[PDB]
């Protein structure tokens, strides 16, 4: 929650629209650090719902809680770490 | 980052589907200096 | 027969029936995509 | 408040102020002078509306025989040469050679033609071979496609034996039910590429007779989810391949039985019954438990009703599901025991339920069953339940070879507006010893030959009628073929609100104005009698701005060679034309020298209509070149005119010297005049004259006179007819341009009327102040209309600076009274064929309501006092004599601090009418009375599975 909260909130839309760019979407950086969509016609911003449909993500104690139990078994656990390094650099989530 | 990638392997995450993606049929980035018109070159059987 | 939200695509590991429904109990018991299948379950009801 | 008895002669006062002014600077009665004194250069013909149509009805049959002939050679062929066939399995050897359409192979070679332009054509043909196209989902080279690429090799004989007896031929086609068609002269194919043959509307008729369907679509629990995205995709589909013709009803059980929509009963499937189908079948969700029993009685009590209009043809249920273990036996036994309607059933969605009952409803009701588990598969299975329908059509056998004719749709290949002609082949492999008999169920394809508009509008001349009449042919379905206000545009259906497949199927009440007296005139020409009729009628002017009165003709008579029915209307004033006499050289050449360029300044800026004189001189749609074209080609030719008419020719040159004598003698003394700007006169011969050639700059009427809107608004009209400009600063007509004036010319050469021209002035506005004023006063307001609410003067130096704008804009409180005291009248209209701009939820086609003002009552003195609420406004309304103008005068909208709703009259879009309650009431039809269904010969025994 203290390190991340609310950053996979920003996948590549359309120019002017609200359609999701590509079909399996992936947030941008939050700040400018991790991941651009350097797609001509689409830009980023905020208003996703989420990686696994608003499932994943550390944006609520419930959230993190689910989350952090699906690491644990070690299934589906480097999504979790992929969709960081696109959130944000590759320096922070490797660690956690 | 190769590292990393052995250690998804041992949890066994989709360690099937990366062998399959290291074929011998398979792109090459620009930056590696390869000969020109072989394009889809490397890869080796040895992935599996 | 609650895994019926998406209208674009057939869950083939669902509880429909009883020999479906012991083999996706069996899926979860190896532990294999595990989380796939309880998105499904948590979509079913509302969703987050 | 002046009395009544002043301010009526102030706005006497205007009267011949006005009238005046355009009964001398135009010169009405002087070019009168000019057409009754020569009375030798033409003659007057007689025009007889009843041997017109005779003519025309004729013309257009024999076109239709052309082509019946064509069709008929055609298939002939196709059905002799494939019986002729051997069917190997091997063409790597025995390579098929072929032109294949849409490109820049086992056993195909293909073909590089060479494509050469011509006219009639707007692409580039080669006439040495066929074309054939093949659509994506379907893969060249496999053995049904490459077996079918022998036998219509054969084809392209009898395409260009059929071209050179008939060289004015259109697109003649081969549709084939492998999928492929094949068409001549060979053109490339016109995004991703969806054309299949056997989807379009040519090849339905074909393929089988009208339909009354009823489809029945599973919404019970079980189908929910992705099996429910895909039946609503495929009852959609299915909606597709259904035409006016056929009638058609949606209906959804869940434990009861119910229509998804308004209809209750089958209607008649055109463009926008089946819109509110689609908008009905897209909104239904999947609840309960299923009930084959009741929704089977449902289904078959709907096939009974008989106080409706149907298809009295092939009955048919299709049902849409996924699987169960009903099979409702008791239904079937009780509602039809001697299998009256077939049954066809779909299983739809990926699932594992029991399909043995769905298969057996399917063909112990002569039907046959399908599968689609995926979207690909729609496509296709909706449009395989033809196959059985066509199954009584072959066995009829030579009686079933009956050429029919389409709607008016799109040509596929960018040619316009056609109609096509239809046949059916048959498969008569063994049928000299009728061995085989198995496959020979089925029919080969279905020929077609395109006929354009274009081409029965040359059998249609209206160049010896008045601009005010016209031809016009119907359907049995009421649509017009052929009608002025026929567009090569979609007609739109609803309202576009986003975040050209279908025919232009034009209703006859909705081409013009619909009254009480055309519906019974549409009535007889439906059932095919011929008869005539004189009456009254209100007529929409060319804008539609403007609404008026006139006596009109109809006179119609059934064509015999098919069920198109031809009528022509025609005003009175009208049945006499002047057709110009004149063979001699000096008289002829000087007219001709009138129309060089270099002369404008004493003639005045000349216009020329560009009309088909013949085929050497070709539009172009500008008139700046054309002009120069014209002149340069009637002297440079022999005058004798060799190879085309010299009827339109000697029209248009003689009024060149009638228009010069006019000009010269009268014209050129008045070099300029205070409260004119322009002086304009135009011809039934096709040439419009402005005085002034600095004004010629400002003209923005057609050069073709048959289409202007203020010619044919001054030949109805017995007095001055003033023309508002238009508002929104559409080009420079403000202040610039002026207001114009125009007045029919009256001649009487043997007592008979004649109105050959209009004659007028633009009045300059800036004068028309000063005489007007003869200033902005903040207590009374002075305005003019003309007919139709327009505002032509005013008195703030506001209104004037809003100019030729509706009133009901400006003044909303004063016009809607006017319209309560029974002042102007309005007929309100729907516009199908219009652009339309999309809403919230490029340009898209939709309804517009199209509203027009006009004087009701045939009075001239109009007082009274408008109460507005805590106030009062009087008023004073007096008309011009001799002009349709009306002068009102009214105190300032600032005392009463009162501004309802604006009064708009302008293209509204809308999405009415409601079709729920028209088709309670639909309109008269007759329906084809050949009707093929079952017969004992057919066999259905291969249910839907037999391989599975
Ligand atoms: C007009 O009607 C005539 C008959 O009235 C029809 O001619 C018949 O055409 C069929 C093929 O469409 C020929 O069928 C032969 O016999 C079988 C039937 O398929 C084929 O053998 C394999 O059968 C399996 C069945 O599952 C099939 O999947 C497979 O593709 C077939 N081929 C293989 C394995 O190579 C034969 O190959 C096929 N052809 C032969 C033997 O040459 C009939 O023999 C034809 N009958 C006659 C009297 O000619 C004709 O097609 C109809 N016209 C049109 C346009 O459809
Ligand atoms: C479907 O393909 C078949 C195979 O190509 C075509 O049949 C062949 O057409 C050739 C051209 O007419 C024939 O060649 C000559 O045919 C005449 C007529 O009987 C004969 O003199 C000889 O057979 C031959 N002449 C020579 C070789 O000098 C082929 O005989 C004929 N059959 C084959 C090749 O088996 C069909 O024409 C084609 N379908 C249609 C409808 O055209
Ligand atoms: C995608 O990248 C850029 C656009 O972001 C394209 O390169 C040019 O970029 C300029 C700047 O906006 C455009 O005006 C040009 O039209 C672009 N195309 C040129 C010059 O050919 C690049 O080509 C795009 N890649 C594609 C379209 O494949
Ligand atoms: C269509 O056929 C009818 C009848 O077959 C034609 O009617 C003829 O009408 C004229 C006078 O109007 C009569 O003198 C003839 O005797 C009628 N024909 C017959 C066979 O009796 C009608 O003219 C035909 N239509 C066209 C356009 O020619
Ligand atoms: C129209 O169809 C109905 C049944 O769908 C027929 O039944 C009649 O309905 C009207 C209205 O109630 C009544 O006359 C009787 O109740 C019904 N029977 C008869 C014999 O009339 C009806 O006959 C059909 N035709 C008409 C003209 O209504
Ligand atoms: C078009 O013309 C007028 C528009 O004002 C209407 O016809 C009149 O309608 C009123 C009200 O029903 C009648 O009292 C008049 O007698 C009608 N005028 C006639 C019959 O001349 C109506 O909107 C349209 N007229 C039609 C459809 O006949
Ligand atoms: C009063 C009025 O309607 N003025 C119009 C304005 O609405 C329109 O935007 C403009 C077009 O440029 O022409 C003028
Ligand atoms: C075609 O129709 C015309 C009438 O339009 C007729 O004169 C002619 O005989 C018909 N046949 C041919 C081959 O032109
Ligand atoms: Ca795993
Ligand atoms: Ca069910």
């Amino acid at each position: 929650l203290e390190l991340f909260i609310g950053k996979m909130h920003k996948t590549c839309f359309f120019a002017d629209s609200d359609i999701v760019a590509e079909e399996d979407p992936a947030p941008c950086a939050f700040s400018g650090n991790g991941r651009q969509c350097t797609a001509n016609g689409t830009e980023c911003r905020s208003g996703w719902v989420g990686p696994n449909g608003g499932i994943t993500n550390f944006d609520n104690f419930a959230f993190a809680m689910l989350t952090v139990f699906q690491c644990i078994t070690m299934e589906g656990w480097t999504d979790v770490l992929y969709w960081m390094n696109d959130a944000m650099g590759f320096e922070l989530p490797w660690v956690y | 980052q190769a590292v990393l990638l052995l250690f998804r392997c041992a949890t066994g995450e989709a360690w099937q589907e990366i062998m399959l993606a290291c074929l011998p049929g398979k792109l090459c980035d620009p930056e590696s200096d390869y000969n020109p018109g072989e394009e889809y070159t490397c890869g080796s059987n040895f992935a599996i | 027969g609650k895994f019926n939200f998406d209208e674009t695509q057939t869950k083939r590991s669902t509880f429909d029936n009883f020999p479906q429904a012991l083999l996706t109990v069996f899926q979860i018991l190896t532990g294999e995509d595990w989380n796939a299948v309880m998105y499904d379950g948590i979509m079913a009801y509302g969703g987050p | 408040f002046p009395s009544a008895v002043t301010i009526k002669s102030w706005v006497d006062k205007m009267q011949e102020d006005l009238v005046t002014l355009a009964k001398t600077a135009s010169g009405v009665n002087q070019l009168v002078d000019i057409y009754e004194k020569y009375q030798d250069l033409y003659t007057v013909e007689p025009n007889n509306a009843r041997q017109l149509v005779e003519i025309a009805a004729r013309d257009i049959e024999k076109l239709l025989s052309n082509r019946s002939k064509a069709l008929v050679r055609l298939a002939l062929e196709a059905e002799k040469v494939q019986a002729a066939h051997q069917w190997r399995e091997d063409f790597a050897s025995n390579e098929v050679v072929y032109y294949n359409a849409k490109d820049d192979e086992p056993g195909s070679q293909r073909i590089k033609p060479v494509f050469i332009e011509d006219a009639n054509f707007g692409r580039q043909i080669s006439y040495q071979h066929a074309a054939v196209h093949i659509p994506t989902d379907i893969y060249e080279g496999s053995t049904i496609v490459l077996n079918e690429l022998n036998w219509t090799s054969a084809l392209d004989e009898v395409f260009k034996k059929n071209r050179e007896e008939d060289p004015s031929l259109l697109w003649q086609v081969f549709g084939s039910a492998t999928g492929l068609a094949r068409y001549y002269p060979a053109s490339p194919w016109v995004k991703i590429d969806l054309y299949d043959v056997r989807r379009r509307p040519w090849y339905i008729q074909g393929a089988a007779s009208p339909k009354d369907m009823l489809i029945l679509v599973d919404v019970s629990g079980s189908v929910s989810g992705l099996t429910l995205k895909l039946i609503r995709t495929s009852v959609s589909e299915m909606l597709e391949t259904l035409s006016d013709d056929d009638f058609v009803n949606v209906a959804s059980f869940n434990s009861n039985a119910q229509d998804v929509s308004c209809f209750q009963h089958l209607v008649q499937a055109n463009v926008r019954n089946k819109k509110v189908l689609k908008d009905a079948v897209n909104n239904i969700t999947a609840k309960g438990i299923t009930d084959y029993k009741k929704g089977f009685s449902f289904a078959f009590e709907q096939l009974l009703n008989y106080n409706v209009s149907r298809a009295n043809c092939n009955k048919i249920i299709m049902l849409f599901t996924d699987g169960g273990e009903e099979r409702a036996q008791e239904i079937f036994n009780k509602y039809n025991k001697d299998k009256k309607v077939r049954v066809f059933t779909f299983s739809v969605g990926q699932h594992n339920y029991d399909r043995g009952p769905i298969q057996w409803m399917a063909c112990e009701n002569k039907g046959y069953y399908y599968e689609i588990p995926s979207i690909g598969a729609i496509r296709i299975n909706t449009q395989e339940y033809l196959d059985v329908l066509g199954r009584p059509m072959v066995l009829a056998g030579d009686k079933a070879k009956q050429v029919q004719w389409t709607n008016v749709y799109l040509d596929a290949l960018e040619l316009g507006l056609v109609i096509t002609g239809t046949l059916p082949v048959f498969n008569i492999t063994g049928q000299f010893e009728n061995k085989t008999n198995l496959k020979n169920q089925l029919i080969l394809g279905v020929m077609g030959v395109d006929v354009s508009l274009e081409d029965i509008k040359r059998l249609t001349p209206r160049f010896t009628l008045c601009p005010n009449g016209y031809y016009f042919a119907i359907d049995p379905n009421g649509y017009v073929l052929l009608h002025p206000n026929l567009q090569p545009k979609p007609i739109g259906v609803g309202i576009p609100t986003i975040n050209s497949q279908e025919p232009v199927t034009l209703d006859f009440l909705d081409a013009e104005l619909e009254n009480d007296i055309k519906v019974e005139i549409r009535n007889k020409m439906i059932d095919g009698e011929s008869g005539e009729k004189t009456f009254r009628t209100l007529v929409k002017s060319q804008d539609e701005r403007y609404i008026d009165k006139g006596n009109r003709t109809y006179t119609w008579t059934p064509v015999n060679g098919t069920d198109y029915s031809l009528a022509l209307v025609l005003p009175t004033y009208s049945f006499y034309y002047i057709k110009a006499k004149l063979e001699e050289t000096i008289t002829q050449a000087r007219y001709s020298e009138t129309l060089k360029p270099d002369n404008f300044e004493e003639s005045g800026y000349t216009f020329i209509a560009p009309r088909d004189y013949c085929n050497d001189l070709k539009i172009s749609d500008n008139n700046t070149e054309f002009l120069l074209n014209f002149n340069e080609f009637i002297d440079r030719k022999t005058p004798n005119n060799p190879s085309c008419n010299a009827d339109l020719i000697n029209r248009v040159l003689l009024d060149a010297g009638f228009t010069n004598e006019l000009v010269q003698n009268y014209w050129s003394k008045q070099k300029n005049i205070k409260g004119v700007k322009a002086r304009f006169v135009v011809t039934d011969g096709g040439i419009t004259r402005v005085y002034p050639k600095e004004a010629g700059e400002n003209w923005q009427e057609n050069p073709e006179t048959y289409e202007d809107s203020f010619y044919k608004r001054s030949l109805d009209n017995d007095n001055y007819v003033f023309t508002a400009p238009y508002f929104n600063k559409s080009g420079p007509g403000a202040y610039e341009s002026g207001i114009m004036v125009s007045k029919a010319v009256e001649i009487y050469i043997q007592g008979k009327l004649l109105k050959p021209a209009v004659v007028g002035i633009k009045i300059d506005v800036n004068s028309w102040i000063e005489n007007f004023t003869k200033r902005n006063s903040d207590v009374m307001d002075c305005v003019i209309l003309d007919d139709g609410g327009f505002l032509l003067m005013a008195n703030h130096d506001d209104y004037t600076n809003q100019i030729g704008r509706f009133f009901g804009e400006i003044d909303p409180s004063l016009m809607r009274h006017l319209v309560n005291i029974s002042v102007y009248a309005f007929n309100k209209s729907y516009d199908y064929q219009s652009v339309c701009e999309p809403g919230a939820a490029s340009k898209q086609s939709c309804i517009t309501e199209q509203t027009q003002y006009f004087f009701d009552n045939d009075s001239k003195s109009f007082s009274g006092v408008l109460d507005c609420g805590n106030c009062s406004r009087i008023f004073h309304g007096e008309k011009l004599m001799n002009t349709n103008l009306i002068f009102i005068m009214v105190e300032s909208k600032g005392t009463c601090p009162c501004d309802t709703r604006l009064l708009i009259q302008a293209e509204q879009t809308s999405d009415g009418p409601n079709p729920c309650d028209m088709v309670k009431q639909p309109r008269y039809r007759k329906g084809p009375d050949v009707c093929f269904d079952n017969n004992v010969l057919e066999d259905y025994t291969d249910c839907g599975g037999v391989s599975g």
